[PDB]
RNA sequence: AUAUAACGGAAGGUACGCCGGGGAAGGUCAGAUAAUAUUGGGAGUUCUAAUCCUCGGAUUGUAUCACUCCGGCUCAUUACUCCCUUGUUAUUGAACAAGAU
RNA sequence: UUCGUUGACUGUGUUUACCACGGGGAAUUAGAACAGAAUAUCAAGAAAAA
RNA sequence: GUUACUAAACAGGCCAGGCCGACAAGAAAAAAAAAAAAAAAAAAA
């Protein structure tokens, strides 16, 4: 036979008892629309001049020096290219069609009932990974309040990460048992 | 590539007009023995099995026959309860719109017996089926042979050679002249 | 069909091989604005749109329709 | 039991569609003229159809696209025709001038010709157009008489009746 | 090898292609590097090399062979390249040469030939023994054209399902010069020349999808109407 | 569709000429 | 497994007005043809399912980390991306100022920006992300760091991390290895696409030799064969000569006749453009 | 707003009938079909042609089926070696007799 | 952008493609003018020495 | 200069006569990405 994906509810449990929990549902859209200030009436103002005065202030001051600081970086990356492109159109064309197929390449997928191996990006080179405990000793309070919220609602989004890993066949599912089920 | 037995065309059962045959755009080579049409006509699919049935009768079991065209165009009849005018009448028949110089059926064994060149064809088979076409026919044989590799022209060389050399030995034996 | 290259090569600035239309295209000034005939060797034939391109060309010249306007 | 179609006499189509050119080329035409009628619906099968009807022909150089996608005239001129190899389609065209006598000489510059994009469109027809507006030229032979009457009127009219008076012809500019 | 030489009569200015016909001759035409020069040809001397074998039609050597054709004080080397003959009757009623040129490459469908049938094992075992591919496609750039390929059968042995001989095996019949090659497009060890195998034992296939029904064509040379309807089976 | 115009003659070139046959001026 | 007999998913059905049910409404014209218009399809139309956990839960549940990731990451990511594929060549350093004197613009994104008098609110809301589409993109690729490590983040508790202190050196080492990891080849879609295409690089005009060492006279020699020189001409420049006869048929004759010298079509279509690469001048 | 979708906008019988006007057993065609042979097949102890049945194609032909004002009696005319009668001694699966083509 | 808006306007001018006529109505022009009201979109921003 | 109109037969078949005050009119603006992977939300603006 012929299956089709799914994810069944019970696989599922936390997400949907952390949606349909009304509690969790009002934190999660106060988040999402934080402030929760009122904006419809002429009095509602969350500042005040002088406290927007200072953070314009303090904004341009932020961009003058981000862009003046950056444009170094642009400027080697725009001559990064331009040697990266030329390097390219100098290969040979027997090598042409190697020479373009970005690192996540891979032989297209049969269906059958210089690629020498699968794409695996090493865990150890993502930057959270290897700055993570000095980043972390580093962070404040509200900051690492953010860790743990962000850390939460991903385990939230993603409960089965390692078990679609262990046990991929328990989320495919036949078209006769897939497509007969009601929204 | 390797050998194989294509399925034969499927019958459409579609209504079509009655239209004409088209000419052949050329003539059709076919290496071993053919049986091709001489004058145009729309050939039933009864009689191409009954040519075939024969064929394969006569030749044995042993022996291949190739039916190179095939009855799918429909040929519609009315019922003899229907009055005139009532639309077109249902489909009847299907045919095979033969033009002339059109293969019927082929053998594509070459005649093994090059070197017996006054050895000329057989064709029973053909002959037991061409009085039952209706369409005239002609019998064909080619087997890629060459007058380049004509072992009769050795022959005859080889005839006129031995007989230069019996009359220079009469001559000389003879003696009447230098 | 056999030919030349030299066939293509134009002998005035005026006079060019144009290949999507194979024709030869003589340019020249009527009106105070530019204009191009063309000459096709579908019409003519090979060498005989060349020639009456050439021929075209010469008459342009005596109308004096080969100068450039100028305001 | 046989099922007569609608269509059958008498009940059948009155009037044909009549989908194509309406104005050959060197013909003299003015603005609202329909170069070309066409229409909006299409078949089912059309890339395996071959009656020439289903194939549309494209606007050009002051020529626009009606509601039904015909293609009408915006000026004063002639018609001219071009191929387009790029999209295998026939393009029409208007080259602006002004009433005059259709000479021999200035046939040529109404050939249907082979163009590979709308830009060289353009370019040709500026290369075989008579003259600018700005500059104008002089008209060999131009109509002098009325236009002729209004169709309800009379269907027959006589193209520059010697009989009447000299008229200013003002609007072919235009 | 199978070079002819030929003579040839003009075609002159005013006549014309049946005019030439029912004077007894066939009107040809010599093309392509060079001028296009017009000639008519004796036609029982050209239909007897068209059609050398008396029970058969058109042959393949024709379009294969290298004509040497005399008008005048001209010689032209060429190929049949274009034959208008009649389907039926062994008539020729119009020719087309291509000048062949040694250095320029000819495309030259070469013919085949197996006149050692009766040492082949299969053969006498009452097996079938067909051969495939009466021309193979040839590239030749020298002064000659190489004659017709002989296929040796005398070692064709059948076992199941078929025994093939194939391209390759050919490959040593070649010019030593190199002066000609199979197609590069021809994969010489698939490519198969003669089979040998078993009357009604060979394995079902569908029929091909650039199949075009014979029966639904117009005159025009295009197909019915009918052939694009979603019902139509072929 | 198109009716397609017959190009080599049977006969002799066709001529045309004003009003019903008749003797008229040679 | 990993491993399955995939079904090939149903297409999704395209909505259509309750008009115009006699007429073919889909020609395989390029919008937007000027004689064959395209029939539009009312988004208020299109067949959705309604709404919920499935795709209005995990909608909320992506926004949130967005929102704790901040959109200024969202901004920056999109900023980085518009000014690479523009910046590919040295650019000469512009100030946003005619007498600033000192300071730099950061990219040619100033320019397109300047050039089309872009919405500087309309940048913060594309970063708000209030599009189906949007949201979906932020859930495969919202990383910081996607030009290096592309969806591999996707499910990494850890990620914000990036969002918050990836600055300076950081990200111009994501810049550097996007460049090198990014594809280069043609794009292949039927698709209507209206934005500027991405680069495809041009190809060199020559293949390379091989050639292998001979002791016979010390010299380096080529392993291909010799052939005539007309031979090797066809194998690498191609046919020669404008007209040559079709391909040699590389299948057994068939034992039925088929009418063969048919065309496909009665009108064939028209040409199609070559979508690959170009020549190296 | 309105009915015109018959979309330039719905009772029947007459063999009691009447008036005005106009007329379908042929002539023609040849699908089935008829005659002649012929091809393939099946019967005939054995045997394709003593003889019988059937199929396809070919030529010829119109018994049956698909342009007027039934049957019998009386009188008939013409074609077909045709139902009996002829070819001693055609062929025969012809002893003879009675028969068959 | 998650962006406005209601020209899906009020009138003067008998000229125009098609053509039995009618329904300029398979669905033609800026009749390029004129008298009112409305909606959207401006342009410019040049010059960085030794 | 210039080749285009054109479906007659109780011929071989088609018909749903309808939608929209606006993500359906619509200024400006924007708009759909090879292979593979992740996700199993029919998703370009
Ligand atoms: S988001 Fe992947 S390493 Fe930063």
């Amino acid at each position: 036979t012929r299956y089709l994906p799914f994810v069944p509810t019970s696989l599922v449990h936390e997400t949907t008892s952390f949606l349909h929990d009304a509690t969790k549902l009002r934190a999660l859209l106060a988040l999402i629309f934080s402030p929760c200030k009122p904006e419809a009436s002429v009095a509602d103002e969350l500042a005040s001049p002088a406290a927007r005065l200072e953070f314009q202030q303090e904004k341009e001051r932020y961009h003058a020096i981000r862009d003046q600081h950056t444009d170094c970086y642009r400027r080697h990356e725009s001559a990064a290219a331009a040697s990266m492109w030329r390097a390219i159109e100098a290969l040979p064309s027997d090598l042409y069609e190697e020479a373009v197929q970005s690192v996540t390449f891979a032989p297209p997928y049969e269906n059958e009932p210089f690629y020498h191996e699968r794409f695996a990006f090493p865990r150890a080179l993502m930057f959270h990974e290897m700055y993570g405990e000095q980043i972390f000793q580093s962070l404040s309070q509200l900051e690492r309040r953010k860790l743990q919220v962000f850390m939460n609602l991903m385990h939230v989004r993603y409960p089965h990460a390692e078990l679609k890993r262990d046990k991929p066949a328990l989320f495919w599912l036949p078209e006769r048992q897939v497509l007969s089920r009601q929204r | 590539m390797p050998p194989f037995r294509f399925k034969a065309p499927q019958e459409v059962r579609i209504k079509v007009p009655i239209g004409r045959i088209p000419p052949a755009v050329g003539p059709e080579i076919r290496l071993g023995k053919s049986i091709v049409a001489v004058a145009p006509h729309r050939v039933t699919a009864e009689q191409l099995e009954d040519a075939r049935r024969v064929l394969r009768r006569v030749l044995g079991r042993s022996k291949e026959v190739h039916q190179n065209v095939h009855a799918t165009y429909a040929v519609t009849r009315k019922p003899e309860g229907t009055k005139m005018g009532q639309g077109k009448g249902s489909i009847d028949r299907f045919v095979a719109r033969v033009p002339a110089g059109r293969i019927l059926f082929h053998i594509p064994q070459i005649n093994p017996f090059h070197p017996f060149p006054e050895v000329e064809p057989n064709f029973a088979a053909f002959k037991a089926i061409a009085p039952r076409l209706p369409v005239p026919v002609v019998f064909r044989e080619q087997n890629n042979f060459f007058q380049m590799h004509s072992v009769k022209d050795l022959i005859r060389k080889r005839q006129a050679e031995e007989r230069e050399n019996r009359e220079k030995t009469a001559r000389d034996k003879l003696g009447g002249f230098h | 069909v056999s030919i030349h290259p030299s066939y293509f090569e134009s002998p005035h600035p005026f006079v060019i091989w144009e290949p999507l239309n194979e024709a030869w295209e003589v340019y020249f000034y009527e009106n105070l604005k530019k204009s191009a005939k063309p000459f096709p060797v579908k019409k003519f034939g090979i060498a005989r749109a060349k020639r009456e391109a050439l021929l075209f060309l010469e008459q342009m010249k005596l109308e004096g329709k080969l100068e450039k306007p100028t305001f | 039991s046989y099922r007569r179609p609608s269509r059958a006499s008498p009940t059948g189509q009155a009037r044909k569609p009549h989908v194509g050119v309406r104005r050959l080329a060197a013909e003299y035409v003015w603005p609202g003229v329909v170069l070309v009628k066409q229409r909006k619906v299409i078949a089912f099968n059309v890339e395996t159809k071959r009656r020439n009807r289903h194939f549309k022909l494209y606007p050009g150089e002051n020529v626009k696209v009606s509601k039904v996608t015909n293609l009408v005239a915006l000026c004063h001129g002639r018609v001219k025709f071009t191929h387009d190899v790029s999209r295998d389609v026939l393009v029409v065209n208007v080259l602006p001038e002004r009433r005059e006598e259709l000479l021999r000489e200035d046939l040529w510059r109404y050939r249907t010709e082979h163009v590979r994009s709308m830009e060289e469109n353009r370019h040709i027809c500026f290369l075989r157009r008579k003259a600018v507006r700005m500059f104008g030229k002089e008209l060999v032979n131009p109509p002098t008489k009325p236009p002729l009457r209004p169709f309800y009127f009379t269907k027959y009219d006589s193209w520059e009746n010697p009989a009447l008076p000299d008229v200013p012809q003002l609007d072919d500019d235009m | 090898s199978s070079a002819v030489d030929v003579a040839c009569k003009p075609w002159k200015r005013f006549v014309r292609k049946e005019d030439i016909q029912r004077a007894g001759y066939v009107p040809c035409i010599v093309e392509k590097y060079g001028i296009e020069r017009r000639l008519a040809i004796h036609r029982d001397t050209l239909e007897a090399l068209a059609f050398d074998e008396q029970h058969g039609h058109l042959s393949y050597l024709f379009q294969a062979r290298l004509f040497r054709l005399r008008i005048g004080n001209w010689i032209e080397e060429c190929i049949p390249t274009f034959v208008q003959a009649d389907p039926v009757a062994r008539r020729l009623y119009f020719v087309k040469f291509e000048r062949h040129v040694a250095g320029k490459i000819s495309e030259v469908d070469i013919p085949t030939t197996m006149v050692g049938l009766l040492a082949c094992p299969a053969y006498q075992r009452g097996y079938h023994v067909e051969l495939v591919m009466p021309t193979i496609r040839c590239q030749c750039v020298g002064a000659e054209i190489p004659p017709p390929f002989f296929v040796d059968v005398s070692r064709l042995h059948y076992s199941p399902p078929y025994t093939a001989i194939t391209l390759q095996d050919l490959q040593h019949l070649l010019p030593a010069d190199g002066s000609a090659r199979f197609h590069p497009s021809y994969d010489a060890a698939t490519q198969e020349v003669a089979w040998a195998y078993e009357v009604g034992s060979l394995p079902d296939a569908p029929l091909p999808a650039d199949y075009v029904d014979p029966n639904f064509v117009d005159r025009k040379g295009q197909k019915m109407d009918v052939c694009f309807r979603n019902h139509f089976p072929n | 569709l198109q009716i397609y115009p017959q190009r080599r003659v049977i006969g002799h070139r066709i001529e045309i000429f004003r009003g019903k046959h008749r003797r008229r001026r040679m | 497994p990993f491993k399955i007999f995939k079904a090939s998913p149903p297409p999704a059905p395209t909505g259509r007005k309750p008009t115009g049910y006699r007429g073919n409404h889909w020609h395989k014209k390029v919008l937007y043809d000027p004689v064959y218009p395209t029939t539009k399809v009312p988004a208020a139309l299109v067949p959705r399912y309604p709404i919920d956990w499935r795709n209005g839960g995990r909608a909320l549940l992506i926004a949130a980390l967005s929102k704790l990731e901040g959109a200024s990451a969202l901004q920056r990511r999109i900023f980085l991306r518009e000014n690479s594929r523009e910046s590919q060549v040295p650019q000469t350093p512009l100030s946003p100022f005619q007498t600033g004197s000192s300071a730099s613009g950061g990219g040619a994104y100033l320019v397109s920006s300047l050039g089309r008098k872009r919405s500087y609110v309309g940048r913060i809301a594309v970063s708000l992300m209030p599009r189906h589409r949007q949201i979906a993109d932020y859930q495969r690729v919202g990383g910081f760091c996607s030009p290096r490590c592309f969806s591999e983040c996707s499910k990494e508790l850890r990620r914000c991390l990036c969002a918050w202190r990836c600055t300076g050196f950081h990200e111009h080492v994501v810049q550097m290895d996007g460049m090198l990891g990014e594809y280069k080849g043609e794009v292949k879609t039927e698709k209507p696409l209206f934005s500027v295409l991405r680069r495809q690089a041009r190809r060199n005009a020559d293949p390379s030799e091989g050639v292998a060492f001979c002791a016979e006279s010390a010299k380096f020699k080529s392993v291909r064969r010799a052939q005539h020189p007309a031979f090797e001409a066809f194998d690498r420049q191609g046919p020669d000569g404008p007209s040559q006869k079709p391909a040699p048929r590389k299948e057994p004759p068939l034992p039925f006749y088929s009418a063969s010298h048919v065309p496909n079509v009665p009108r064939p279509p028209p040409p199609q453009p070559y979508t690959g690469p170009l020549k190296v001048r």
